[PDB]
């Protein structure tokens, strides 16, 4: 069973988005208002599920396969997964989900104009490597719209999932594409106070780690809350 | 002073969180193995029981597109962080409500006791993190179990919370489903009753 | 009794910290939510007490002697008290309070685990000279942990209650020392919102005090809302 | 504009005030002289009364650490401020409620009526700065008595309080302890029928 | 037994203080008049005891438990040890001295009127991990008055001995307090030309490292002479 | 240029010296094990000697208050590295001068000789690093033995020294105390016959 | 920290100083009244002495531009502020070595016995301060009296001079002029002997 050995850098709440940030409009009524209870970390938070057993299928990163090709840019989003001092978080679960070329999501709840690509399903999971690295293949997707104010557009952007060493590390989070001139206007990016936090949620085209003639890249590095052991306790 | 590097940055999971962590909710074929909601096979020593509730958002609305994750020691008080579908109990499970079922379940085994940092027991408990479109930021709470009055009472992690009323937002109420043993965890994520979230 | 001479200058609600200050945990539960209905000065608001026949122990403000000796930095606190205009406030009632050099308070919830210092109270009080000075005699408290994010610190702080003049001119505040790198991440000093006014709260450094080869001397001037006759009334 | 210095900020008072304002209370050692909650000695002039109360917090909890500095006029409507323990009446005192004692009391008398600026009465009333730890700047506040509605309809500063529902909130419960005349003030610092607070 | 195998980094002696600076009135008479004759490194100079092996005692380096509980702030003052090349320096004797919370030291000659703590001793002595890595567990020491100037003080300071691999590396300082205003007054501190070079003397707030609810810890990292293979002798 | 970490400034050990590195010396408890002025057990191979001067400041005066560490050889010329109290001979020791005792003793062994970089023998030595207060950087200084004037004429470190006059003052004076092989090192830190003390 | 307006900066006294502030001494007219070195006049109660002496530069060679300030408390060890020419004994006088006279004289008697600000007493002494070219910012000194050893052995100000040697240079040594009792004071500025200036 998981043992108590580590400790967790407490997190800058400053930094992350703040519960209540009302342009993001359903946030209004989903934040708490009375404050968070610290606690002092214990095995129940110090641990977390370990993935390295689950059956994973072989295209499960690879949207581009894993529901005809499907019609959209080709990209691959790649980058690691390291915690506040920089270590890196292996073998950790990441999983991801966005939309189609158009902005379509493969949810019956998602009704936007554009079509539905036959061949593409949208999800995606990879478990990080021993460096924390992690690599998706998919297309690009389209930036939609949504219920929001009325002309809000989403940014084109892919949603993580993180797990990380504990249950105090996880993470869930959303990867917007570098330069999209959608991005300073979105309510859900503008949650991030610091326009250097929101940055971090930037990915950047990575010539670097395209497939030339075949598919563009882009790099997302994930830092996870820094593990430290106990000490004087 | 000394600063690391900037934790990146939670983003609210959305409206398709399912279609990414909970594929049959989504009702979109599933793969293979998926993390699911039965933490405990039928033969998994403890006492087997159900878990299930309901999420509101401040309005008293059921949040249907709601995705949990949870956190539990099996039955001897020990976490059985290597998650595997063969395993007769897995410490962790994701469950959802969704616009076809607006209750969560989990299947699970009454977990056993466990010592804090300082070695004190605190009493049985099911750790949560919650997800959903308009959560920048999952919340983290506890599922304490009520007939565990006892220990309970002295939980040190019960007892940080300042207000004993605030406490009982954590508390799962036992109850049966088709004549088995079940518990009742039903989070509100503000206003009236809010449920403790912590911060760890 | 008491005279309705003076109009004090308004107070800047913007410079003082604000009511919700959420990073400040207790702050959420116990700020109100309405607005301060403002009111116009009455003489229940421009008179106050006058300490100048309060028995004041010949250690009262020598809080090395008033409780063996303490253990810490001894120190003199001294400053003089003015208000707005730059006029002297003679005669006032500066007390203070604060933790032993180990950040223990003689306090029964205290249950920090820096232990007591038997032969300190952390207790004093003083009335300011003819030309508004005051000073204490004291050990420099040290910082200590609270809870309110998982990992809070209050900076070195001696906390301070001036009378002044009027009740519109009583002021609890907190001195910070002079460069103490807790300052700007405790969210009780945040909660003040202009950095000039934090300013305002940090003891300097006041070599021109100490007392050779025996203590040293911080300088904390207080300013107290600007008292005025009242004209055209 | 013109622009004087700036007044020093604010700061709570924090969860020892009392070992520094309320020596007593604290349940420290206390000095030859304190000032205290007993602002008139039994030889003092006026109708000798005890006023009690609790706080709340916006949770609705009782606020077990707070302090309070009253100021008010003595019988005469005059305001005492030189102050001194010989006296048999000081316009100011000080209370607090601890973990020990979650109502505060004070020992006084009814303070007669004082005129505004502008030559108008205002109804009886003690003013109150209420410092604790979570106020960053204390909160100004009357306690008027509910024995005084005459007087309190027409007081200048109750009325600049647009809605009357809110005025109410400023009124002090007349009851008894053994015997003897006393108010209970509670505050609610916020929510549901949160006390109203002056600027000045 | 030791070998010559590593060459140290000159030292920048106009970095470091120089031996003659007024000011610092004991080193007008100690500190030579004549020139440092410089040598070449040999392996007496590039060798140094290996403390491996010292029976250090449980509570060597804690010293809030090695002489009741100390009086006074408590701290874990952590770091690293490297060298100029950025390399941890492991297994590496670190020793350290103040004085009490109240700039009182446990000896003899110290009259200073600030009063010893029956529970501490202040000295303590710490392996280096495999990684450089440090630790102690005391309390801030006060600064203290001392017969230079008329009315002279010294900055909070704990005074550290660093063995490093050699005797070459072998450093004696002092690390101050982040902020300390009395730093820059220091004859002392300021028998440093450089202020950059002051910087690194200074031990920074590091709540990363914090135990929540116990004691703040402070990050002093250590360079010492960078150390590299011979090469071309 | 390519400039790489600076090197942590140095610092005066100050007055108090004693107490950190020199428990004994300082009169405080000692721990388990101290590194202190007996390189040499009873039974350790070599000439065992003993080593004490005093330190006189530019003024004449004594210095009361210093710390010197040193590091030799043993008697095969060999340095000792791994520090054990148990072993009969240990490389590094330490000793001091204190206002009890204003000349510093060492128990040990003369020293094997061992060669520099470029593989020139130094004449036996003892490397001597001294601290007190009011010196900033630690005084970095040898011992030779007057007893060996031969190998003292060829140490290729001895003869950096341009001045002969100079050289003399790292030449230790062999004495007998209590019929014991002494050796006398005083160190002028500044004047008439300052000591050598250089740079690595 | 708080920094005050900073003192005005010294400046040597320059050559000419006797023309400002010893004009006899200087060979100019004098005028009526000038503040010299007759501390005294014959009927100063306390026991009449001279006092003489020289002062020397670093090379050991006489000042004779010297101005020199002396300040002492009377027989009774009372220090006498109001500078008087009627007075029997003024506590401050000021002397000078000239060209023409290189040796200084007042004409004064023995100080009393004063205590430091803790209470204890120091051995009669006389302050001075001595100016001249070359000396940016004036030194101060004390005299001391060798007919008091047992007072000089536990005063407190000379105790503070770590070297007894140096104490030593601050003595005045008893002698007889014309059958005076006399006492001898040099200095010496820088050197050898150099006398201990103080700081405070
Ligand atoms: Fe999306
Ligand atoms: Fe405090
Ligand atoms: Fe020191
Ligand atoms: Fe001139």
């Amino acid at each position: 069973p998981a043992q108590d050995n580590s400790r967790f850098v407490i997190r800058d709440r400053n930094w992350h988005p703040k519960a209540l940030t009302p342009d993001y409009k359903t946030s209004i009524a989903r934040s708490p208002r009375q404050a968070l209870v610290s606690i002092p970390q214990s095995i129940s938070e110090t641990t977390g599920p370990n993935f390295s057993h689950l059956g994973f299928g072989a295209h499960d990163h690879d949207l581009l396969l894993n529901f005809g090709l499907p019609i959209g840019e080709r990209i691959i989003v790649a980058g690691r997964v390291v915690d506040q001092y920089g270590k890196p978080v292996p073998n950790t679960l990441v999983e991801m989900w966005q939309a189609n070329a158009g902005g379509r999501y493969r949810h019956k709840n998602d009704r936007y104009l554009a079509p539905l690509d036959p061949n593409f399903g949208g999800v995606g999971r990879c478990l990080t490597d021993s460096d924390g690295y992690y690599s998706f293949r998919t297309i690009k997707p389209g930036p939609y719209p949504w219920r929001n104010g009325p002309n809000d557009w989403r940014p084109a952007h892919i949603h993580f999932g993180i797990s990380g060493p504990s249950i105090a590390t996880k993470l869930i989070t959303q990867l917007y594409f570098e330069g999209d001139p959608l991005i300073p206007m979105c309510p859900i990016v503008k949650s991030i106070a610091n326009p250097e936090a929101v940055q971090q949620l930037i990915a950047k085209l990575d010539m670097n780690n395209a497939n030339p003639m075949d598919c563009l890249a882009y790099r997302f590095d994930i830092v996870l809350r820094g593990q430290r052991k106990t000490h004087f306790e | 002073p000394i600063e690391l590097l900037p934790e990146t940055p939670s983003q609210t999971a959305g409206p398709y969180v399912h279609i990414g962590l909970a594929l049959e909710a989504a009702g979109n074929p599933t793969r293979d193995q998926e993390i699911w909601n039965r933490l405990a096979k039928p033969d998994a020593p403890g006492e087997h029981i159900l878990l299930l509730g309901q999420v509101y958002d401040g309005n008293g609305h059921l949040v249907r597109d709601s995705f949990l994750e949870v956190w539990q020691a099996d039955a001897n008080g020990e976490y059985q962080d290597a998650y595997n579908l063969e395993n007769a109990f897995n410490s962790f499970g994701r469950t959802a409500t969704t616009f076809d079922a607006g209750e969560w379940t989990l299947h699970t085994v009454k977990p056993g006791v466990v010592n804090n940092a300082a070695g004190v027991p605190m009493a049985p408990h099911i750790n949560i993190s919650l997800f959903a479109r308009g959560i920048n930021i999952h919340l983290h709470t506890r599922l304490y179990f009520d007939d565990e009055a006892q220990a309970n009472a002295k939980c040190p992690v019960l007892n940080l919370i300042e207000q004993p009323q605030r406490r009982e937002t954590l508390i799962a109420k036992r109850c049966e489903v088709d004549g088995k043993t079940a518990y009742r965890f039903d989070i509100r994520i503000q206003g009236e009753g809010e449920t403790v979230f912590f911060d760890f």
